[PDB]
């Protein structure tokens, strides 16, 4: 049935790709700048996933016009082989660091909530900057094939350079199949399924625990109660939302490889694609107001910084 | 390199007190810091035995917290001058006894005494644990000797139960920043056995509070 | 009683002792003052700063 | 402030011995220590090191890989544990308190010593002087050369002088070149170049006749002059 | 009675004491470019809030007191640590370095003033005494020499202590208010001491007495210093003013205020030549003063809480300032 490109999505998939570009380093910047500027000594025990987390999302986005300008032009690369590498590794280094920093966050949350006069000897030894350092270097491991498999090529009924996984690489028989799908399944049980269960079970906890203790002086218990419950709801499906359609369109697309779905799926699946990982970008422009702009005096800091220098 | 024999051995002696510096703050910062308060002959003697001249500190083992009580009584000097020391203490004890409302009065002593911590500026962010104390001299008082002789406005039954909450809400209403701080209020007297119970929860309650904003839920 | 008698006499006694003092003339101290640091003005390094060469927080 | 030393007398050689030197009278864990030799008719030689911490640790390169020294902090003693010993290593087995700080004087105690006896680019210093006679009341001039200054970037210069009197073990007299030991009288005071030094006694008495060593204390190893004998 | 005779007396000597020195008035002080010095050395180690802080004689030791329950000496050269002594009490408002450098003073909310022997065969620092007696927060102390040591608390006394005894051999009374600080002349003979009386006084060490009494702040007096030549204090105190003070005028003789200054002084120092006063405020900075002009000289910026101390080398070579924010500094 060939492949349909909704033809528009050559005009909104850049617009979108430029857009969370601005908004994504505009954001992330800032919480880095007023993460970084302000006293140090004085600092809640939360901003190093800040900054982590800042961080990733920041580089996340920042190659994105490369790949703007690849959808614009019809699927056209230029830049070369060193590009597709380094952004796509890129890419999926920091699709991975976030979402082990947003899982940090949790777990430090949890530890120090729920059982926090129990749990004070193990947060020194796994929380803070011995979890940065190990989920930064998960990732980078994480990412690693796509930074061998990925390359550049042109096809003989395209005739236009593409960025694609090769997988020719390590199979030069038939179980390439078994490539394709490994790499998908592991991306999505390591970056989604693991990370997400995590999640929901840290601030399930926190969410019980907040509500047992502010059941007292019934004006002001209940507006922080409120206030409290309903950001952790907001946390969770906020990032549910915007990373579940990314891992549910390409495991619908792999399983109807060695499915043989209607030639229909597998065009509706690949034109929505792109947007679901227009999607995904969602979570680099909106993590700096869930997690770092939230508490007030994170605002006013950025705020103080902003109105002087 | 650049060190003598001597610099390298005074460098290697400097960065082993820094070990034990940082070891021991480890072990402070896993301490709850307590600071008693309150009016003069009050309960603040019965609290301290029933939980167990300058500052005096005393230290207490429950459900494997380590607190430290330190009663700032005896210093008879400027508060301004020294109350600032204890910023950054987990929570404040406070005595009042429920038997000083028709001892000025020495009820409305305790409630000036209250206010003046309660709403202080280096303690903005402290939560306050108070005690009213005597409840069973109370009763037997009350029945005689109502609450308008300090509380003009009281119109309820002069019996321990409704007395009691009202004298309750006269000492919580004194916090002028409900946002920030919360007032645990226990009923005691000579003969309890809850006080510690009721100290670690209040305690262990404004650890997970302090927790929700040092976490940035706030 | 007569404890607050003897507190006056205390105040009286001191201010009397304070009272007779031969005091200088303002102008004449200030010039004392400004002298010594006239005097001294050379060997003072946060009015004069030290080569860092000579300075042993370099 | 005691340190007693054991584990002497006679080994065969290619045998192994431990010293002990238990520890007494003082803060044993915050000074490092040191092992400090003294064959039958010869001066003093630095065996070992061992920093308080035990993060530092040095040997002579005549005991290096045969000697490993050691410490139990817990129990104040310090251990040297010598295999594969030579007639080479007959000598008095000295243990040296050491502490190091600004304003510090290490050194300043020395135990009585084990014998130990077995059967058959270092700076270095002169002491080109190895008697001088004496009388009571007398001027005593003893003098020390180095072969590389012993004056630092940070302004010190590292001479220690010490005084081993007959029957005992060395006394420190002077811990910077010119900066004197506590509990040592005014008699003594010292002066040099930096590659030249002096160890003046301005007036001797009977009882501060023997022999005085030079010490370098500027690099590992830590090195002694011969030593200068005084004959009253 | 003789109660209000004694008072209208009293009421005579204060205008005579007041005519005395208006006699004395007939010129002000009034009638350096600038001072930027920079941060040479942070010191680190503190897990908090410092109360105190004093140099050795030597210009390159410091002993520094916080509340985590430690002294602190540091090596200022090379940034050492060169000892730690544990507290008996956290509540430290006090410490000093004895001119010797054998002995290290002590003390706060315990009412005892502790001296610490920093030579010892053991290789450790011990506890010699404990100098207990007052009755109120022990606010400053200064040795005279090691058997000497001044204090000044809360109870509204000071004292001058013999250290080997233990025992207080002069009481020197008359201050109403609680004693924030002292200073020792250069010669030791006179002390000067500031209350929340809002006004100092000047004693005579070896008698008891109160020579002179210097009053003008509009509040209390937290902090006192002497002008090096002995003849002149500089204090601040809690209505944002620094005060030059004559001992031989017996008179106020230069202020030191701006209008942007509302905020508190914890601390007065002088550098060598006298001509430049140094005072650290609760806006979490220094001010550095033309001592004779009353203009501002620079500022000392880096603190992120209030500077709670300051001190000034011997030699002249530098500033340590010392926070509530866990640090010390070293500024040249
Ligand atoms: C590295 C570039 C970015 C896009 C800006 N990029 C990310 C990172 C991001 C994750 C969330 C936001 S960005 N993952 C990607 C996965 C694919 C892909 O596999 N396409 C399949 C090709 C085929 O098999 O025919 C077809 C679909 C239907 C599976 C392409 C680009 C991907």
């Amino acid at each position: 049935c060939e492949y349909t490109d909704w033809k528009s999505s050559g005009a909104l998939i850049p617009a979108i790709y430029m857009l969370v570009f601005l908004l994504g380093t505009t954001g992330n910047g800032l919480v880095l700048w007023t993460v970084f500027r302000s006293s140090r000594e004085k600092r809640r025990s939360a901003d190093i996933f800040i900054a982590s987390l800042a961080v990733a999302d920041l580089t996340f986005v920042v190659t994105l016009p490369l790949w703007a300008t690849y959808t614009y032009r019809d699927y056209d690369w230029p830049f070369g082989t060193f590009f597709c590498k380094l952004s796509s590794y890129l890419i999926f280094v920091n699709m991975y660091a976030s979402v082990f920093c947003l899982t940090g966050l949790s777990f430090d949350r949890y530890l120090a909530i729920v059982r926090p006069v129990a749990n004070a000897r193990l947060r020194l030894r796994v929380s803070g900057a011995v979890a940065t350092a190990v989920l930064w270097v998960l990732a980078a491991l994480l990412a690693m094939p796509v930074m061998v498999l990925r390359t550049t090529g042109d096809l003989e009924n395209t005739t236009k350079v593409q960025c694609y996984m090769d997988y020719s690489m390590v199979a030069t028989v038939s179980s390439e199949w078994a490539w394709e799908v490994g790499l998908g399944v592991s991306s999505t049980t390591v970056g989604f399924v693991v990370p997400f269960t995590i999640m929901l079970t840290c601030y399930f906890f926190i969410a019980q625990t907040i509500a047992g203790h502010f059941r007292k002086e019934r004006i002001e218990g209940l507006r922080k109660r409120r206030r409290l419950l309903s950001i952790i709801v907001v946390l969770v499906v906020t990032f549910a939302l915007c990373w579940m359609p990314y891992h549910l369109v390409k495991t619908l697309y792999m399983l109807g490889s060695l499915l043989h779905w209607p030639c229909d799926f597998d065009l509706f699946l690949m034109n929505i694609f792109p947007y679901c990982t227009c999607i995904s970008y969602v979570n680099s422009c909106l993590n700096p107001f869930l997690y770092a702009f939230f508490d007030p005096r994170f605002r006013q800091a950025c705020t103080s910084m902003l109105c002087c220098g | 390199c650049t060190l003598s024999a001597e610099d390298k051995a005074a460098v290697e002696r400097s960065k082993m007190i820094d070990r034990n510096l940082r070891e021991d703050g480890e072990k402070a910062a896993r301490e709850v810091k307590l600071l008693l308060l309150g009016a003069g002959e009050s309960g603040k003697n019965t609290i301290v035995k029933q939980m167990k001249t300058g500052i005096v500190e005393t230290h207490f083992t429950f459900k494997d917290l380590h607190f430290k009580m330190f009663d700032v009584g005896a210093q008879r000097s400027e508060r301004k001058k020294w109350i600032h020391c204890f910023e950054g203490v987990t929570a404040i004890i406070f005595c009042v006894a429920l038997s000083d409302y028709d001892l000025m009065n020495r009820m409305h002593a305790s409630m000036k005494l209250f206010d003046s911590i309660c709403n202080n500026k280096w303690f903005t962010d402290t939560s306050i644990i108070l005690f009213l104390n005597k409840k069973d001299l109370f009763e037997e008082k009350i029945k005689k000797s109502p609450l308008t002789i300090c509380y003009p406005e009281y119109a309820g039954s002069n019996t321990y139960e409704e007395a009691a909450a009202y004298i309750q809400c006269q000492f919580e209403d004194l916090n002028k920043r409900k946002d920030t701080k919360e007032i645990y209020t226990h009923f005691t007297c000579s003969t309890d056995t809850k006080n510690v119970q009721f100290v670690f929860d209040a305690v262990t309650d404004v650890i997970i509070k302090n927790n929700l904003k040092d976490c940035g839920l706030f | 009683n007569t404890a607050s008698i003897a507190q006056a006499r205390k105040l009286v006694e001191q201010l009397k002792m304070e009272a007779n003092i031969d005091r200088i003339k303002v102008s004449k101290a200030a010039a004392d003052l400004m002298a010594y640091c006239e005097a001294h003005a050379k060997e003072d390094p946060l009015l004069t700063p030290v080569p860092a060469s000579e300075n042993p927080f370099r | 402030v005691q340190l007693v030393e054991s584990g002497g007398g006679l080994v065969q050689p290619g045998g192994s011995r431990k010293l002990s030197c238990s520890a007494s009278g003082f803060a044993f864990s915050s000074f490092g220590m040191h092992w400090v030799r003294q064959a039958p008719e010869k001066g003093l030689e630095w065996v070992a090191y061992i920093s308080s911490g035990s993060g530092t640790i040095y040997y002579a390169d005549t005991v290096k890989g045969r000697f490993t020294i050691s410490r139990d902090d817990p129990k104040n003693t310090l251990f040297l544990q010598m295999t594969s010993l030579r007639s080479e290593d007959t000598a008095m087995y000295y243990c040296v308190r050491s502490i190091y700080y600004y304003g510090s004087s290490p050194f300043d105690f020395w135990g009585q010593g084990t014998t130990l006896t077995v059967s058959s680019s270092d700076i270095v210093m002169t002491q080109a002087t190895s008697s001088v006679p004496v009388t009571p009341g007398e001027s005593v001039s003893i003098s020390c050369r180095s072969s590389k200054s012993l004056l630092h970037s940070n302004g010190n210069t590292y001479l220690y002088w010490f005084l081993q009197r007959p029957g005992q073990s060395p006394q420190l007299l002077i811990y910077r070149m010119s900066n004197l030991a506590s509990g040592v009288p005014d008699r003594f005071s010292g002066s040099g170049s930096g590659t030249a030094f002096t160890l003046t006694i301005s007036r001797l008495e009977a009882e501060d006749v023997g022999v005085y060593y030079c010490m370098q204390h500027l690099e590992y190893p830590l090195t002694f002059g011969a030593g200068t004998k005084l004959e009253l | 009675s003789e109660l209000d005779q004694l008072r209208q007396e009293a009421e005579q000597l204060k205008n005579q004491i007041r005519d005395a020195r208006k006699a004395c008035a007939d010129a002000t002080l009034s009638q350096v470019g600038r001072i930027q010095m920079r941060t040479r050395r942070t010191l680190r180690g503190h897990l908090a809030k410092i109360y105190a802080m004093h140099w050795g004689t030597d210009s390159r030791l410091l002993v520094s007191a916080s509340q985590d329950g430690k002294l602190i000496i540091w090596d200022s050269y090379t940034t050492n640590k060169v000892h730690a002594i544990p507290l008996r009490s956290s509540w430290v408002m006090t410490c000093a370095y004895a001119p010797s450098g054998n002995y290290v003073a002590c003390g706060g909310l315990d009412n005892i003033c502790s001296i610490y022997n920093l030579k010892t065969r053991e290789g450790n620092v011990r506890v010699s005494r404990e100098l207990a007696g007052h009755t109120g927060y022990l606010s400053c102390c200064r040795f005279l020499d090691d058997n000497q040591i001044v204090t000044s608390s809360g109870d509204t006394t000071c004292a001058l202590w013999d250290i080997e005894t233990g025992q207080q051999t002069t009481t020197f009374t008359g201050h109403t208010g609680d004693v924030m600080s002292l200073s020792l002349a250069p010669d030791t003979r006179l002390f000067v001491s500031g209350a929340c009386d809002a006004s100092a006084k000047l004693w005579d060490v070896r008698e008891g007495m109160c020579r002179q009494t210097f009053t003008g702040h509009e509040s209390d007096i937290n902090a006192i210093c002497f002008f090096p030549n002995g003849n002149a204090f500089a204090t601040g105190s809690d209505d944002a003013t620094c005060r030059l003070f004559d001992l031989r005028a017996d008179q106020e003789l230069m202020t030191y205020s701006h209008d942007n200054i509302i905020c508190g002084i914890t601390s007065v120092s002088f550098s060598k030549s006298g001509r430049l006063l140094l005072a650290g405020y609760d806006d979490f900075n220094c001010n550095v003063w033309d001592a004779l002009k009353a203009d501002r000289a620079g500022v000392l910026a880096g603190h992120d809480n209030r500077v709670s101390c300051l001190g000034v080398t011997d030699d002249g070579m530098a500033v340590a300032t010392g926070s509530w924010d866990s640090f010390l500094k070293i500024w040249n």
